RNA sequence: CACGGGUGACGGGGAAUCAGGGUUCGAUUCCGGAGAGGGAGCCUGAGAAACGGCUACCACAUCCAAGGAAGGCAGCAGGCGCGCAAAUUACCCACUCCCGACCCGGGGAGGUAGUGACGAAAAAUAACAAUACAGGACUCUUUCGAGGCCCUGUAAUUGGAAUGAGUCCACUUUAAAUCCUUUAACGAGGAUCCAUUGGAGGGCAAGUCUGGUGCCAGCAGCCGCGAUAAUUCCAGCUCCAA
């Protein structure tokens, strides 16, 4: 008997056929959109947009004026809202039904930083975040599956040790400085 | 019989293997398999071939 | 169903019970006949003693020379005729050596050309078959 | 340029000591040391920093906030009374012992072996 | 459906698959039952038919000066055998508790280190710009060609900019260490600091490309390929799945 958890879920599921064409193109459209790692990239995103759509499902099969169904709702409605994905007019759990797999791939932090325009591509915003330097609310985001809220979207700069902002240079710019002042004297 | 085992094997020309320039990975393979499926061809009328369709 | 009555329960659940042993699968995976019979006992793998190796004719229309090996268990001393799968993997195994022996996937059953051989021979004394197919390790002299 | 905020204050007056928890900003350098954190402290509650002692630094990520814990005593005597001696000894007061624990059990049961008062020449 | 027998049956809370129904596993950290190789018997003690308690038999087994004495790792590590199958003869009572005459001592319970691709989560192996080019929403021209207000990609063609794997002051972490994070100074253009595992007739995505073999060797979970022009073998290139 040892004191942890045992607590762990896979975030992700795989499709019940493996080789569809149209899964296949709808995926690889996804990822030369959106600019992702791998194909778990969009399974994982897929299965919380399942869990979503089914406890969606689920709150419509309740009666109206239930207890339980409007506290689900609310709550859902709220964590949509606080994500960003579902505009503040539209907080009805019945247009839960109608999102849509690019409307969840649009709140990434990797798109947000690309739709914001201080990267110049897609990957290349993907290259700023390993690279680390940007901060969200001063703190250093080196992981682009953060999920930017909406009062936080406002917040994404360039973080205070960064080459790129109020920094000291990098690698190569120190480098190209010593063999200046070498050749120099 | 038993005596003609790795005949082919035995009997065939081992051919090296050519020089390559090694392939970007992960994203960027993602990426640049994108590029080459969608964003160069353009729809034509027929029958589309495959990628390594070659005559 | 065939009866529906209000307290045919018993009925219902005796009949079933009965009728379930019809079934391949369920008499397979609930008597000791076939468990026993089994030379890897319900295992996966086995490891064995190579006595002998024999070339088996194909069946019907695709016909070979197939190269088998009489492999001799440990746990029970059984005979398994086991299939040596890529081509001239057969010099890497000589006689009196321990190799490892798995099924095949169609759960005891010969499959395809290679007529009444169930097993086949993944590795030979520590060292596998695909690995001595590949060039990547040596065989121990 | 080293700012140092105390949350959740608390007055133990049965520990005869107060408490809280320290967060450390440093915009752009190291981690800050626990001698610069007491130094910082006395000059902070006026108090001299041999009853302060501050343990369990957290650094977050991005290097501009750690989190630690520290208590103020009101005495040595009170701090030798209720403080544990690893931390008393991660300052310097006090020495524990240099007998290794299997070597301790070793004799133990050398002595639980021999009977009588040379227990003391079984051991060592 | 008693009685009798078998179970690769400890039971349950639970786990996987799941429309609804069910099916399989549960020895396993939580509770209850049984026990220290197999039975049996007893002192102590409130509580034991106790085995890091004894007493007799069966099996195993230690030292002996040959008279005798002594044992129970299905505890912690570790060794042999059995195996398809599973880790160190490490550190500590500091975190959680327990015991005692008890604020102090002890605890292979427990905690922390070493092996570890059972498994779960996050996630490196690059990006930008310039030149040659191949094209898309417009003006003109029947086409040929021109312009870029807006573009997208390719190329051992070139260029800096940035960072991490690792080495490594120091700080922190900790009972003392270790790991994470921070921070000096190092450290990438075939960024050699090089990512593999299977397949390419159908199911099920991907060459009727090149050389050799010629019902041989071999491929293939199923149908099926291979008798000198193999889209299925063996190799080179390319592509597909992760």
């Amino acid at each position: 008997p040892v004191a942890r958890s045992w607590v762990c879920r896979k975030t992700y599921v795989t499709p019940r056929r493996p080789f569809e064409k149209s899964r296949l193109d709808q995926e690889l459209k996804l990822i030369g959109e959106y600019g992702l790692r791998n194909k778990r990239e969009v399974w994982r995103v897929k299965f919380t947009l399942a869990k979503i759509r089914k406890a969606a499902r689920e709150l419509l099969t309740l009666d109206e004026k239930d207890p339980r169904r409007l506290f689900e709702g609310n709550a859902l409605l709220r964590r949509l809202v606080r994500i960003g994905v579902l505009d503040e007019g539209k907080m009805k759990l019945d247009y839960i039904l109608g999102l849509k797999i690019e409307d969840f791939l649009e709140r990434r932090l990797q798109t947000q930083v690309f739709k914001l325009g201080l990267a110049k591509s897609i990957h290349h915003a993907r290259v700023l975040i390993r690279q680390r330097h940007i901060r969200v609310r001063k703190q250093v985001v080196n992981i682009p599956s953060f999920i930017v809220r909406l009062d936080s979207q406002k917040h994404i700069d360039f973080s205070l040790r960064s080459p790129y902002g109020g920094g000291r240079p990098g690698r190569v710019k120190r480098k190209n400085a010593k063999k200046g002042q070498g050749g120099a004297g | 019989s038993l005596a003609r085992v790795g005949k082919v094997r035995g009997q065939t020309l081992k051919v090296a293997k050519q020089e390559k320039k090694k392939k970007r990975t992960g994203r960027a393979k993602r990426r640049m398999q994108y590029n080459r499926r969608f964003v160069n061809v353009v729809p034509t009328f027929g029958k589309k071939k495959g990628p390594n369709a070659n005559s | 169903g065939k009866c529906r009555g209000l307290r045919t329960a018993r009925k219902l659940r005796s009949h079933r019970r009965d009728q379930k042993w019809h079934d391949k699968q369920y008499k397979k995976a609930h008597l000791g006949t076939a468990l026993k019979a089994n030379p890897f006992g319900g295992a996966s793998h086995a490891k064995g003693i190579v006595l002998e190796k024999v070339g088996v004719e194909a069946k019907q229309p695709n016909s070979a020379i197939r190269k088998c090996v009489r492999v001799q268990l440990i746990k029970n001393g059984k005979k398994i005729t086991a299939f040596v799968p890529n081509d001239g993997c057969l010099n890497f195994i000589e006689e009196n050596d321990e190799v490892l022996v798995a099924g095949f996937g169609r759960k005891g059953h010969a499959v395809g050309d290679i007529p009444g051989v169930r097993f086949k021979v993944v590795k030979v004394a520590n060292v596998s078959l695909l690995a001595l197919y590949k060039g990547k390790k040596e065989r121990p002299r | 340029t080293v700012t140092i905020r105390t949350r959740k204050f608390m007055t133990n007056r049965l520990l005869q000591r107060k408490q809280m928890v320290i967060d450390v900003l440093h915009p752009g350098k190291a981690t800050v040391p626990k001698t610069e954190i007491r130094e910082k402290l006395a000059k902070m509650y006026k108090t001299t920093p041999d009853v302060i002692f501050v343990f369990g630094f957290r650094t977050h990520f991005g290097g501009g906030k750690t989190t630690g814990f520290g208590m103020i005593y009101d005495s040595l005597d009170y701090a030798k009374k209720n403080e544990p001696k690893h931390r008393l000894a991660r300052h310097g007061l006090y020495e524990k012992k240099k007998t290794s624990r299997k070597q301790r059990k070793e004799r133990k049961n050398r002595m639980k072996k021999v009977r009588g008062t040379a227990k003391a020449n079984v051991g060592a």
